[PDB]
């Protein structure tokens, strides 16, 4: 039976992933210090106690485990007499995954990897879009086994910048997303080949590159250093070279350009 | 005053596109090492030139980092011309969506995005 009264009506008004703002109304009468106790609800626990000065009707508790359930209590001591404790429970928010990176880039895919959250998350919500800010795609990625989780985004548009947000998910609860950006490669034309191979001209075919480009660029080199260039619009899938040496044994490269980006090369020879 | 090595002149100011990808704060911090600021865009003609000179997604100096929703140029210029993408700005991601990118293939229209993204940028001084 507590001789003396103490602080009451404890409140946890705001909580991030590692921090809680605790609030209470002070004791009516004299008290020489206040006790704030907190710890995990999960038996394998133990409490932290701070002894605070009587003026304070609030305190910020720090370095808490994310996605975990805590008990917090507040009481007063005067001489050898502890008061009743006002107690409440609360749950820290789920922490966002850390260290997002891109591995393999191609024209239509990005490989993502991130560190798993300290909190238990069965799944990760991966939300993405071009930076043009059209409607986002969404994808639930089961948690990887190790310290890390990977996924690959597919069917992306070549040569474009994506924004990605990854959130840890347990129950209906979500962490805020962690963000990063990445650029897909520009797609390359493939299978550029000879159609005609005459003494003055070479009529080339080639497998069209994919997604938005501006134009193709064919460079043609016969002698050691001297190399010339031509341009060809998007629409086209074949060109004819016209000014050349007689049966000169070339080797010819084609490439797609959009803005400041160019794609990897393709090549065949002509005699 | 005339135009330095690596810069190019447009309607009174000098400009330089840097292809190296940096966060918005680092891009602005780079610009300031050269007595410059991430570019502000005050007329359509400046839009068209800064877009056309870069031809890439890039940071400009518009941001709402100090007061959410209130976009300001890093160089103190008043906001009198805007060229936003449909439905932007939207503060999509609650963490740090406060910095503005020029979407080059869409007439160079602007989207607010996470400041932690790494992107090329253009600097501008007189
Ligand atoms: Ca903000
Ligand atoms: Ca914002
Ligand atoms: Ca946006």
């Amino acid at each position: 039976i507590p001789v003396i009264d103490g602080p009451t009506q404890i409140l946890v008004r705001d909580v991030s992933d590692t921090v809680a703002f605790v609030e209470w109304t002070p004791p009516r009468a004299k008290v020489d210090f206040i006790l704030l106790k907190y710890g995990l609800v999960g038996g394998e626990g133990g409490k932290t106690t701070f002894r605070l000065q009587p003026p304070l009707s609030q305190y910020s508790v720090q370095a808490l485990r994310p996605g975990s359930r805590y008990e917090v209590s507040i009481s007063a001591v005067r001489g050898t007499n502890e008061s009743d404790a006002s107690s409440t429970q609360f749950t820290t928010e789920i922490d966002a995954p850390k260290n997002l990176r891109v591995g393999s880039r191609t024209a239509t895919s990005l490989d993502l990897e991130w560190d798993n959250s300290e909190a238990e998350a069965q799944e990760y919500k991966v939300v993405y879009s071009t930076l043009a800010g059209e409607q986002y795609h969404e994808v639930l990625v089961p948690k990887g086994i190790g310290p890390t989780t990977k996924t690959t985004l597919t069917d992306l548009v070549p040569g474009t910048e994506y924004g990605v947000g990854i959130s840890a998910v347990m129950n209906s609860k979500q962490s805020i997303p962690a963000t990063m950006n990445a650029r897909t490669e520009l797609d390359s034309p493939r299978d550029l080949m000879v159609t005609a191979s005459s003494e003055t001209s070479i009529s080339l075919i080639w497998t069209k590159a994919s997604g938005p480009i501006d134009h193709y660029r064919i460079t043609f080199t016969p002698s050691s250093g001297i190399s010339s260039e031509v341009t060809v619009p998007r629409d086209r899938t074949s060109y004819t070279l016209t000014d050349l040496e007689p049966g000169a044994e070339y080797i010819i490269s084609i490439t797609a350009e959009r803005g400041r980006q160019q794609s990897l090369e393709s090549t065949v020879d002509a005699f | 005053e005339q135009c330095e090595e690596g810069w190019t002149k447009f309607q009174g100011h000098c400009y330089r596109h840097f292809p190296d990808r940096e966060t918005w704060v680092d891009a602005e911090r780079r610009c300031r090492e050269q007595q410059s600021h991430l570019s502000s865009i005050v007329t359509p003609e400046e839009q068209e030139f800064v877009n056309k000179n870069a031809q890439d997604y890039q940071w400009i100096g518009l941001n709402d980092r100090t007061i959410e929703g209130d976009f300001r140029w890093s160089d103190g210029h008043s906001l009198q011309f805007e060229k936003w993408r449909p439905n932007q700005p939207d503060n999509f991601f609650a963490t740090g969506e406060d910095c503005v990118v020029m979407i080059w293939h869409e007439r160079g229209e602007w989207n607010d995005v996470p400041c932690n993204y790494q992107l090329p940028f253009t600097c501008k001084k007189g």
